[PDB]
């Protein structure tokens, strides 16, 4: 059934699984027309497909051309996501195909189940976790490749950089979710914390700065403080 | 006007004949039902007074042979049987009629209800859904499962309704996933109507049979089949005009006949709300929408 805090260790077992987040597939700017009506302009989006055990991120860039002359784009966006995830699974060798796909939004269940009818042994599951994957477009290098794309493109990343050399995938996923939660809650403040010390850089082949174990503890504390500072600013408590 | 004689009535039972029903007392001198209209299928059904568990009964057509009911004290039920000896059967029926030991099928001359519930139902189609080829009549009861229920367990005692599954490779063409899931016209018109049923009459026949088994026996799988066949039409953007007009008449008479007290267990809130208020056909079922809004406004 559904993925929650009770079955959380399941993310880091040796059964291949992918999370799919569709929250950045269909993206628009809302603006006034000359006549004073309102219109949308689509901007490039992405499917966020992540193996939480390995850190492998399959970022399918959704170019604005895929919306041209289409109706009901928020509905189409779920089906285009399911089409591209299905195409990705079919492109992988059998021994790399996931046994489970967990969608972050329940509206993705039917579109993905219908696209994956050919794979009756791949379980399509919702989650009760509130995962901050919408903040993926706050990672500068992911935002850059999406906004520069002139055509549909798949780009592969490791969202954990080299962390798995030093920490388990449970700990790496915890760090990733805390960083994305902070970026989602106060992007400016989160990026300030990540880049305030110019002596710690981002390697060309990485997404995040090259923090030592001790520096990650300080960064992680600063991110929890940002989230609690922001929470006491939202709710006046 | 044909007759279904009873050898006897040794156990107290409520007897149904189509939409009508009668109480018979233990060892009451009851010898059957006369004046049964030729031209229609009929169902004779039973609920024992001492164990209302297992409603059960027999679909038949008096044009296909001479049928009678006889209680079996071993198997503990009223069984339908065929009398091959026409003269013996005529002689039995004449005696029971002369002694007025038979209830008369109580049709009002104005009243087209049974025709309206069975218009497309044919005994030959019933016998393919209910497989027992050595008999010309068909046994159904409360607990019989469908071939679809059995996939998700005795195959011989099953209801072989046509499997309808909206999230199945049968329902969805490769490369038309969104189109085929959101508009089921392909599934209805090409797969089901052209492919399996051959025509709308056979499709409606199965839909009408499913409803009647749901209503008369509280057969859950039958209720699931009735709703699936409604939903497949209502979820199709492209349906022949004659099929929509006929569906509206079929459902009107089904909703009209349903006991008011069983609406809660026989009507699926999600399917009816979707069919009348969200579906492609939300404005195509005027008669059905009006009777549903006036009779079951709570459900909606």
């Amino acid at each position: 059934g559904a993925m929650n805090s009770s079955n959380y260790a399941e993310l880091f077992n040796n059964d291949i699984k992918l999370f799919v987040d569709d929250t950045n597939v269909y993206r628009v700017t809302v603006h006034k027309t000359f006549e004073g009506n309102v219109a949308t302009k689509a901007i490039n989006g992405c499917i966020f497909t992540l193996n939480p055990k390995t850190g492998h991120l399959f970022l399918k860039i959704i170019h604005t051309s895929v919306w041209a002359g289409q109706k009901r784009l928020s509905q189409l966006a779920k089906w285009k996501t399911a089409e591209e995830v299905s195409a990705l699974v079919r492109s992988l060798p059998k021994e790399e195909q996931p046994k489970q796909i967990i969608v972050t939004r329940k509206a993705m269940l039917d579109p993905l189940e219908v696209h994956m009818l050919d794979f009756p042994n791949i379980a399509i599951r919702p989650t009760e976790l509130r995962l901050p994957f919408s903040a993926a477009m706050s990672i500068d290098k992911l935002s850059d490749v999406v906004m520069k794309a002139t055509e549909p493109q798949m780009v592969l990343f490791n969202i954990y950089d080299d962390w798995l050399d030093r920490i388990s995938s449970y700990t790496a996923f915890s760090r990733l979710t805390l960083l994305l939660r902070a970026l989602k809650t106060n992007e400016e403040s989160a990026k300030m914390i990540l880049l305030s010390d110019p002596t710690i850089t981002i390697k060309s082949y990485h997404l995040w700065p090259s923090f030592t174990d001790e520096q990650w503890i300080t960064i992680e504390s600063q991110m929890r403080d940002l989230i609690l500072t922001e929470y006491g600013r939202k709710y006046n408590v | 006007m044909n007759t279904v004689p009873f050898t006897s009535a040794p156990i107290e039972v409520t007897i149904g004949i189509d939409q009508y029903s009668f109480n018979v007392k233990e060892n009451q001198p009851f010898h059957g039902i006369k004046d049964i209209p030729i031209g229609h299928v009929h169902v004779i059904h039973f609920q024992h007074a001492d164990n209302s568990s297992m409603r059960y009964g027999y679909w038949f057509d008096c044009r296909m042979g001479n049928f009678y009911i006889q209680y079996d004290p071993k198997d503990g039920l009223y069984k339908m049987m065929e009398e091959r000896d026409g003269a013996k059967f005529e002689n039995i029926v004449h005696n029971f009629k002369e002694r007025q030991m038979m209830v008369s099928y109580p049709k009002i001359d104005e009243d087209d209800t049974w025709y309206n519930l069975t218009e497309f139902v044919q005994m030959d189609k019933i016998r393919k859904i209910v497989r027992k080829d050595e008999n010309q009549f068909s046994y159904v009861d409360s607990s019989m499962t469908t071939v679809q229920e059995n996939e998700l367990s005795d195959p011989a005692h099953s209801l072989n309704y046509t499997v309808i599954n909206f999230k199945s490779r049968e329902a969805i063409r490769p490369g038309h996933e969104m189109e085929d899931f959101l508009d089921k016209s392909y599934y209805l018109n090409t797969v089901m109507l052209q492919g399996i049923f051959k025509n709308s009459s056979n499709y409606f026949g199965e839909l009408q049979f499913a409803f009647l088994n749901a209503m008369f026996f509280g057969n859950y799988g039958s209720s699931l089949q009735w709703h699936a066949m409604i939903e497949l039409i209502c979820s199709s953007a492209t349906v022949p005009k004659h099929m929509l007009d006929k569906l509206d008449e079929i459902l009107y008479y089904q909703i009209k006949t349903l006991p008011e007290q069983y609406s809660d267990i026989l009507l699926n809130e999600r399917v009816w709300n979707i069919c009348l208020y969200s579906s492609f056909q939300k404005n195509s079922l005027h008669n059905t929408e009006k009777i549903m809004e006036n009779k079951y406004p709570e459900l909606l």
